[PDB]
RNA sequence: GCAGUCAAGCGUUCAUAGCGACAUUGCUUUUUGAUUCUUCGAUGUCGGCUCUUCCUAUCAUACCGAAGCAGAAUUCGGUAA
RNA sequence: AGAACUGGCGAUGCGGGAUGAACCGAACGUAGAGUUAAGGUGCCGGAAUACACGCUCAUCAGACACCACAAAAGGUGUUAGUUCAUCUAAGCCGGACGGUGGCCAUGGAAGUCGGAAUCCGCUAAGGAGUGUGUAACAACUCACCGGCCGAAUGAACUA
């Protein structure tokens, strides 16, 4: 119906600072700085003080309205990432064939390479995002953990290496062979 | 009505508290279907135990702060679900007798109430050695 | 083999979905409506069907 | 059907000899002349009462001005009308200065949201509404707010040639 | 830089209290006041000093400025004269580049035809000193 | 000829995996009728051969989503000419 | 295909409907000036890229009588509205449970195959162990669970 004014609020936490100048959000603290744009949305930051900074639509409809807090959160976890930092963790899951994983590099790259799934003789490779770091679990048989500052580019460096592995002409019921995000949360902060 | 509904806890809770001298709020915080519940009529010579939602729990509050403005201090311990033992005496042996259910893991109270007061309870005239031998104990310490 | 508890994550992805009846669309298992235009946005879902 | 003035009709039954005297009706029209208005009146009377203006006379026609045309007020309105596929009765709320100033929104926005033409409408009742929270509609009460400001973001000044030798600004 | 930085949009606000400056119709060029809002395009305004009727007008054929006054909303004619006046607007408004470039650019549509000689002739003095200093240092 | 809506029923159990009665909304113009507008101082019948192009309501082939998909085989469905 | 009344076409140009026998406007000597009709005024093209309030975003939008088609049925798209219910005594996060496998049937049969009822009741939670491990112990961990909460809220509908 357009509302005449709504708005959200960004909580800043000690040692982190954020920037914003036509809407190239730039977000620094203890981990690390990102920066993402928002240009593609028409909303208008305000900063109250340095712990806290407002983010309004002005006159908007619903579809409009929606964008606020969406625009609210990926700020939020620029902050997050920031500071407790992003971790998602991922479990080899296989009845027979075991899943067979390692990094490997082709011109200083980096990629998560996969083999033997389902016994297939074929190579899948994955590119490990920049900014993506990638470990494998001491502890806890076949695990793969990916962690950054960036949600963004963790969760979908996960999402790329499970993609890879689908299992194609089987039932994918019984056939349920993967590696499946089977955890998600921050670097720093108890696990 | 519903509001008849919400007035009608804070009806009967001033009436209890108008129909005791003692009160022991005992914790009611979690803890669920048959049991104790049933131990109660048993202990029901003693106490009325009412179990409730809790805004409607706080808004009977709101409504008694006519008089008997001592349990206001109930108030800061009205949180999570808590739960009524309207009662006059023992409140450290009838009390006991009352916790005495079976245990979970103590069925289950946190908190006490002791008429403006929140003992463990376990303390509270037994001797009178808090009243000949401590209420001159600094006219023992300096006469 | 399998350990239960894997079987179980395997199927978050796998299994517990539903499924739109007119396009067929695997979709959230909580879910409400069809999120494919071509059906127009049916609300018109069956779970995906288990195992044996 | 138009810029809008309301009106008083007022009109009665012709005199028999029976019946010298009989009684009077008014109603309020809004109308933007006064032959509309009286043919108005008819339509309405003759829903109400066994009267075709054959039968009938308009004793008077007088309009009615807004008596603080310049106090910002919140109405009710409430309206019958036809859509494609039935009759529905229908509240709305709008601010304004003036009933002809609230009537004519009315009509323009039976026209924008429900495609309803004016032969489709009847108003009800229209009405200032006293208290403030006996507005119940959310889209008027926005701005009862205290203090209320907002900004007029993105602002497009019409140029009055056709090239310009600067690219403008949005700015306010 | 090390504190968070944010520049907002200082957007003048209709608000009752905001002068504008109307661009069309009979009351054009006049300042009114915001008196009260109506909705997101509609407002009261009353320029009694400019002698600008106060009536119910639509934002577009109005231009906000950045003046505002205290004013409470609602106030009639005679009060917002009151307080127009004891805010000291045209004082503040004439000030303005704004309120001077058009001054200048109407004293300028009053020329005469021999005055438009005038000044050119003296422009072609300033012109010359100007030149000429423009080339020394 | 082809496609839907409702869902009683089929489908060991289970309306809708695959189907689907009673009814009911449509679409198509390679069926057949109905009409008689054009052509009876003329528009050369059927089938085949040859050759190009177009449609898609897709038989195969590419990638997918369903299943009463364990595997193999199939079947329903999408983007696809 | 066939009748009724009227008006048309046929016998008729003109202006509009791009086009077009029959629609809209308007019927016609040769011309000048003005004004209009129906229809239009971004550009093709004469005429406001006029003013005003809304509504609409279509990976198949839509765009003007006759007219050059679309329906049943659906949508948590977005708009405005209706009715019922909650609320100063929108709405959110957890409480939805025992006597009595009660009484007919019959692994179970409870509200929970099936038959007929569903009466009363009361206000507070550790599975002889989920696994590792041992033939069996030890240790850690979790089940009628939520903090709820803050002038609107829930449900069903209309177009
Ligand atoms: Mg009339
Ligand atoms: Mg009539
Ligand atoms: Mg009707
Ligand atoms: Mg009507
Ligand atoms: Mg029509
Ligand atoms: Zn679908």
């Amino acid at each position: 119906m357009k509302y005449i004014q709504t708005e959200q609020q960004i909580e800043v936490p000690e040692g982190v600072t954020v920037s914003i100048k036509s809407r190239i959000v730039k977000v620094v603290g203890p981990r690390g700085t990102l920066t993402k744009n928002l240009k593609h949305i028409d909303v208008t930051f305000t900063k109250v003080n340095n712990q806290l900074i407002k983010v309004a639509v002005h006159n908007g409809g619903r579809k409009h309205v929606a964008a606020l807090r969406t625009v609210k959160s990926l700020v939020d976890n620029m902050i997050t990432g920031v500071t407790k930092g992003y971790k998602y963790k991922m479990r080899y899951v296989y009845a027979h064939f075991p899943i067979n994983v390692n990094i490997v590099e082709k011109d200083g790259a980096k990629f998560i390479e996969v083999r033997n799934f389902l016994g297939d003789k074929k190579i899948r490779n994955v590119p490990v995002r920049d900014g993506v770091t990638i470990e494998f679990s001491t502890n806890v048989k076949d695990e793969i953990v990916l962690s950054g500052n960036s949600v963004e580019d963790v969760s979908q460096n996960a999402a790329d290496l499970q993609q890879i592995c689908r299992v194609r002409n089987k039932d994918i019921r019984k056939f349920l062979d993967g590696i499946y995000v089977s955890h998600k949360g921050f670097i720093t902060e108890d696990l | 009505g519903i509001r008849e509904k919400k007035a009608e806890y804070f009806a009967k809770l001033r009436e209890y508290l108008e129909e005791y001298k003692s009160l022991f709020v005992v914790g009611v915080d979690n803890v669920s279907s048959q049991q104790m519940h049933e131990v109660r009529k048993e202990l029901r010579g003693r106490a009325v135990v009412l179990m409730g939602k809790n805004t409607m729990v706080r808004r009977a509050i709101r409504g008694f702060l006519s008089d008997l403005p001592d349990f206001e201090k109930l108030l800061p311990f009205v949180k999570g679900n808590v739960g009524f033992v309207f009662t006059n005496e023992p409140l450290t042996e009838i009390k006991n007798v009352i916790v005495s259910n079976r245990v979970a893991a103590g069925l289950t109270v946190v908190q006490v109430y002791d008429n403006g007061q929140v003992f463990p309870s376990s303390i509270l005239d037994i001797t009178d050695e808090e009243l000949v031998s401590h209420f001159v104990s600094a006219v023992s310490t300096i006469a | 083999i399998i350990e239960p508890s894997l079987k179980a994550l395997a199927s978050k992805y796998n299994c517990d979905k539903s499924v739109c009846r007119k396009c067929y669309a695997r979709l959230p298992p909580r879910a409400t409506n069809c999120r494919k235009r071509k059906c127009g946005h049916t609300n018109q879902l069956r779970p995906k069907k288990k195992l044996k | 059907m138009a810029h809008f003035k309301e009106y008083q009709v007022i009109g009665r039954r012709l005199p028999t000899e029976s019946v010298p005297e009989p009684k009077l009706f008014r109603m309020r029209i809004f109308a933007s002349n006064e032959v509309i208005a009286k043919s108005r009146y008819w339509y309405f009377l003759q829903k109400l009462h066994k009267v075709k203006k054959a039968s009938g006379e308009i004793v008077s026609i007088n309009q009615i001005n807004e008596a603080h045309p310049t106090k910002v007020k919140n109405f009710g309105v409430w309206v019958r009308y036809d859509s494609r596929s039935g009759t529905h009765n229908m509240y709305k709320e709008i601010r304004d200065v003036s009933r002809v100033a609230a009537v004519e929104t009315l009509y323009q926005d039976m026209a924008a949201r429900h495609r309803a033409r004016f032969r489709s409408i009847h108003i009800l009742k229209v009405a200032e509404i006293e208290k403030t929270a006996d507005v119940k509609r959310q889209y008027v009460k926005q701005f009862l707010t205290k203090d209320l400001k907002f900004p007029l973001p993105h602002r497009v000044q019409k140029s009055t040639k056709t090239f310009s030798y600067k690219r403008p600004s949005t700015f306010y | 830089s090390t504190d968070s930085i944010v520049k907002a949009s200082n957007w003048r606000l209709v608000e009752v209290g905001r002068v504008v400056l109307i661009k069309k119709g009979q009351s054009a060029g006049k300042l009114a006041a915001i008196v009260e809002i109506i909705d997101q395009k509609k407002v009261l305004i009353d320029g009694p000093k400019a002698g600008v009727p106060r009536q119910a007008i639509n934002l577009g054929q109005v231009v906000l400025t950045p003046l505002t006054f205290a004013l409470p909303r609602g106030a009639r004619t005679a009060t917002v004269s009151k307080k127009w006046a004891a805010a000291a607007v045209c004082e503040k408004w004439a000030a303005s580049s704004w309120a001077k470039k058009i001054a200048q650019r109407e004293r300028r549509a009053a020329l005469t035809d021999f005055e438009r000689f005038q000044v050119m002739v003296l422009r072609k003095q300033k012109r010359y000193t100007v030149k000429k200093a423009l080339a020394k240092a």
